[PDB]
């Protein structure tokens, strides 16, 4: 008995979340041992999975295939690999309550998709038991499939590493001594973004959640000061070793103008991007 | 959190025996596990055991082989290697968090033991 169900999608948000925690808890009687829900996403939707540690009450015996779920998922649903290396630019974070024991998986799809992907996740609690009215009950398994669309239009900025070209619009290789300043102008619905390497340093913190304002003799300051209708994402690190960070402006009214850089002993990387509204792209 | 260090690695024929130690200087409220790096692979998952030791998972591929225990009295934990088999191959280490159901439970690592089959 294999049950199937689905995730709920947030269509103002943009948010899938797969409620399993419920599914597989092992002190509840259930009819499937599995339970199989399916999602398809596109680029920049997120996906939000709480799942239990095994410090939580009737999951003891709780675990996770890839058991390294914050960099991995199951490839063809059987093999692990680094999302990194089948998604490439992918955001996941993984956080931790210390009180009650429940994590948030969170994986962030990004803005381009350059190739058609499935893959899997594991949340298995069959080993988990209770003693409940003198029954012994066990838990059960969540798998979760997810499907990928292609992604529709590269990202107009700044790869600064050379190894997401497929990604974004400017890509070049770094070379030592450089003093590169790429240039980018967006309208509304449309993203920017860069890598780096991430052991080069990424000022002002954090960029873009504080930048530096342009029409301000650049003065770091914090992105919402400067705009709050934008959406906007990064990681430090990557597996593979590169930050990325990420920016769309929707609705957005006043003509912007800031920058962030990258920057090392050897060379220095800048990103400048003018938002301008009624800007149309070619 | 907590520091751990390992003990206890050595060479064997297909079939040998071994026993690992770690030892922490609060382990008693920690999950443990053990971990298995062989040459340009990732610390894959050997076996993990709960604070109490009531609960016990291994690897699909050395049950019946290995035994994870522990002393919280002595603040030890230990890996029986049984049927060592050339595969098992690789340096052993010894990891502590406050869960074990996925890899980022683990935020304190030992320094790693060889074990040569
Ligand atoms: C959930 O985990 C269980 C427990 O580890 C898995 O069952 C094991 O699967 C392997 C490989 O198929 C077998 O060699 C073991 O004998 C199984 N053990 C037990 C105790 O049944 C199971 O495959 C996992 N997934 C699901 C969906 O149940
Ligand atoms: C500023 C705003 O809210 N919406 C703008 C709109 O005014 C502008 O005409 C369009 C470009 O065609 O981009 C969007
Ligand atoms: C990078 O900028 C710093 C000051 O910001 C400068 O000292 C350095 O020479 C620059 N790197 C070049 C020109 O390659």
């Amino acid at each position: 008995t294999i049950g199937k169900d689905i995730c709920k999608y947030d269509v103002t948000t943009k948010v899938a979340t797969c409620e399993i925690i419920d599914t597989i808890d092992s002190s509840v009687l259930k009819e499937h041992h599995t339970v199989h829900y399916s999602i398809t996403l596109s680029r920049w939707d997120k996906l939000i999975i709480k799942y239990p540690t095994n410090e939580k009450t009737h999951f003891e015996n709780f675990f996770v295939n890839p058991f390294n779920l914050k960099d991995k998922v199951l490839y063809n649903y059987n093999k692990p690999i680094n999302i990194e290396h089948i998604l490439p630019g992918a955001i996941t974070t993984d956080i931790y309550d210390t009180r009650t024991k429940i994590k948030q998986y969170i994986l962030r799809i990004p803005p381009y998709v350059h190739k058609d992907i499935h893959f899997s996740l594991e949340f298995n609690n069959s080993l988990s038991l209770t003693k409940q009215n003198q029954n012994i009950i066990y838990g059960n398994v969540a798998k979760i499939f997810i499907h990928i669309n292609q992604g529709y239009k590269e990202i107009h900025g700044c790869d600064f590493t050379g190894k997401y070209s497929h990604l974004f619009t400017y890509s070049k290789k770094p070379l030592p001594n450089d003093d590169d300043i790429c240039n980018v102008t967006i309208g509304n619905n449309t993203f920017s973004g860069f890598a780096c390497l991430s052991h080069f340093e990424l000022k002002p913190n954090n960029c873009f959640s504080s930048v530096y304002d342009y029409n301000e003799a650049n003065k770091v300051k914090k992105l919402f000061d400067l705009s709050t209708k934008v959406e906007l994402d990064h990681i430090k690190q990557n597996t593979s070793g590169y930050t990325l960070s990420y920016i769309i402006f929707n609705k957005e009214s006043t003509k912007l103008k800031f920058s962030c850089t990258c920057s090392s002993n050897y060379s220095n990387y800048t990103i400048r991007i003018t938002f301008d509204p009624n800007y149309i792209i070619p | 959190q907590v520091q751990l260090q390992e003990s206890g690695g050595g060479l064997v024929q297909a079939g040998g025996s071994l026993r690992l130690s770690c030892a922490a200087s609060t382990f008693s409220s920690y999950a443990m596990g053990w971990f298995h790096q062989a040459p340009g692979k990732e610390r894959e998952f050997v076996a993990s055991i709960s604070w109490s030791g009531g609960s016990i998972r291994y690897a699909d591929s050395v049950k019946g082989r290995f035994t994870v225990s522990r002393d919280n009295a002595k603040n030890t934990a230990y890996l029986q290697m049984n049927s060592l088999k050339p595969e098992d191959t690789g340096v052993y280490y010894c990891a502590a968090g406050p869960y074990s159901s996925d890899y980022g439970g683990f935020g304190s690592w030992g320094q790693g033991t060889q074990v040569t089959v």
